[PDB]
């Protein structure tokens, strides 16, 4: 048996193809994600669901991200900047970036890939809990722009995690794999993969011929997400009820908690419904807060930051030296990708081309992978 | 008048009213606890030790309270059910008290 694992900077996701059909896996918690998260504590190491929930409780001690430290070293302006948004700490250790935190009464520090490895571990074992038996082989997916250190020390997280890596595969040709593209007929086929999750946003055009792949460009950002998408319902909110009240709830940090709690989950519920009703008691200096939000006014809060993920897509096609018309296949990766007005917004910029998006976003990358290590095996 | 849909909101309310009551109890243990290492039994270094394991609690505690107040804010409860609205409301601002009692204890301890 073999299993594709998504090993992503905020969420993992392990599939088993059986029965010629995929599986993706459900964790201990019944989840189909599991949170790259490992926490260090008084008395244990966490990995996954434990490790994210007591994240409030122990902020320096949690770890999460590791996937944008592995393989780099640390003067990369990537890992100095991307620091600023961690509340544990990163180290130097002769030239190579370390996490730094108190396992108990030691104090200890883990390369990215030691972290990774703990990460894929507890998807090796998730996978394990489901099948009823060992599980050794595995495909491991990575990013069109991880360079060889990156992809390297992928590989040796997993081989730590007692996994034999038969390949890592790039995330976006995995999302190809998942919708059956690499089995297309004839002539050679421009594929872009448009994956906006709740962090990252990563554009990458390819080319398949006869079932062969080719990276051609990557674009993105490296911090847009959903996370980004209710803050501005936040504000819009935290405006309302200075509105109504006259009173400023922002320094009330389990109010704000509260809100873009319901803020988050409001703006699933506008993915499938065109409007999101909140409820919460007693908010802030014991004032109900009431309220709803349409559709149209959540898109419009976004507007410019929805219509800015065009720009990576045409810098992606003027990389490859491609014309938005000589794209054959558009794939829609990410939690995200689930607005509409996002696949409209590219549904248009491609004159209306039709998104391959029936595998779910979160899954696609496992999916593939998943198909690719059976193959494999 | 009462609808048989209010009883399943009345139920979630119930459920969320007991989980409440437990982690109240957690805190009950808390200042029983901290009482009795309040009084300088062990030497101080020790004691501030013995302090820091109780605010590593209050804040499992506090956050706990948390995450039934982001379940309770599920809730979308018709004006007409009255029997929910009112028991939502106390439930809230029962948390919120014991949220303060929880606020009362860490910023006291292991500063
Ligand atoms: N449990 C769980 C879980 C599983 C996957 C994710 C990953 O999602 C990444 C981003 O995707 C966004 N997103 C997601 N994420 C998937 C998802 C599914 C169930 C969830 N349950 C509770 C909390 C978050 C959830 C997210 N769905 C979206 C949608 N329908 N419309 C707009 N955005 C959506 C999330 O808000 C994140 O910002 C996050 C949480």
């Amino acid at each position: 048996p073999a299993v594709g694992i998504d090993l992503g900077t905020t969420y993992s996701c392990v599939g088993v193809f059986q029965h010629g059909k995929v599986e993706i896996i459900a964790n201990d918690q019944g989840n189909r994600t599991t949170p790259s998260y490992v926490a260090f504590t008084d008395t244990e190491r966490l990995i996954g669901d434990a490790a994210k929930n007591q994240v409030a409780m122990n902020p320096t001690n949690t770890v999460f991200d590791a996937k944008r430290l592995i393989g780099r070293r640390f003067d990369d302006a990537v890992v100095q900047s991307d620091m600023k948004h961690w509340p544990f700490m990163v180290v130097n250790d002769a030239g190579r970036p370390k996490v730094q935190v108190e396992y108990k009464g030691e104090t200890k520090s883990f390369y990215p890939e030691e972290v990774s490895s703990m990460v894929l571990t507890k998807m090796k074992e998730i996978a394990e809990a489901y099948l009823g038996k060992t599980v050794t082989n595995a495909v491991v997916t990575v990013p069109a722009y991880f360079n060889d250190s990156q992809r390297q020390a992928t590989k040796d997280a997993g081989t730590i995690a007692g996994l034999n890596v038969l390949r890592i595969i790039n995330e976006p040709t995995a999302a190809a794999i998942a919708y059956g593209l690499d089995k297309k007929v004839g002539a050679e086929r421009n594929v872009l993969i448009f994956d906006l999750g709740g962090g990252t946003f990563d554009v990458s055009i390819l080319t398949i011929e006869d079932g062969i792949f080719e990276v051609k460009s990557t674009a993105g950002d490296t911090h847009l997400g959903g996370e980004d998408f209710d803050n501005r319902m936040v504000n819009h909110f935290i405006a309302e009820f200075k509105r109504k009240h006259k009173k400023d709830i922002s320094e009330n940090k389990r109010a704000v908690r509260r809100l873009r709690t319901a803020c988050e989950r409001a703006k699933r519920t506008l993915s499938s419904s065109t409007q999101a009703s909140i409820e919460i008691d007693s908010l802030y200096e014991g004032i109900d807060f009431y309220t709803s939000i349409t559709r149209a006014r959540f898109e419009e809060l976004n507007a410019d930051l929805f219509r800015g993920t065009l720009d990576p897509v045409e810098k992606a096609l003027r990389d490859a030296k491609l014309d938005k018309s000589q794209i054959h296949d558009i794939v829609l990766v990410g939690g995200s990708t689930r607005i509409p007005k996002i696949q409209k917004l590219l549904q248009d910029f491609f004159n209306g081309k039709e998104l391959n998006k029936s595998i779910n976003p979160d899954e696609a990358v496992a999916y593939g992978a998943a198909v690719q290590a059976a193959i494999l095996s | 008048g009462n609808s048989p849909q209010e009883e399943v909101e009345l139920k979630k309310l119930k459920h969320l009213e007991k989980s409440v009551e437990k982690i109240a109890d957690q805190l009950e243990e808390l200042n029983k606890e901290l009482t009795g290492i309040q009084q300088g039994f062990l030497p101080k270094d020790l004691q501030a030790e013995a302090l820091c394991k109780l605010d590593r609690r209050v804040k499992a505690t506090i956050e706990q309270f948390m995450k039934i107040l982001e379940e309770i804010d599920t809730l979308i409860l018709p004006e007409n059910f009255k029997d929910s609205r009112l028991k939502r409301k106390g439930l809230v601002k029962k948390v919120q008290a014991f949220l303060a009692e929880c606020d009362t204890v860490e910023q006291n301890i292991c500063q």
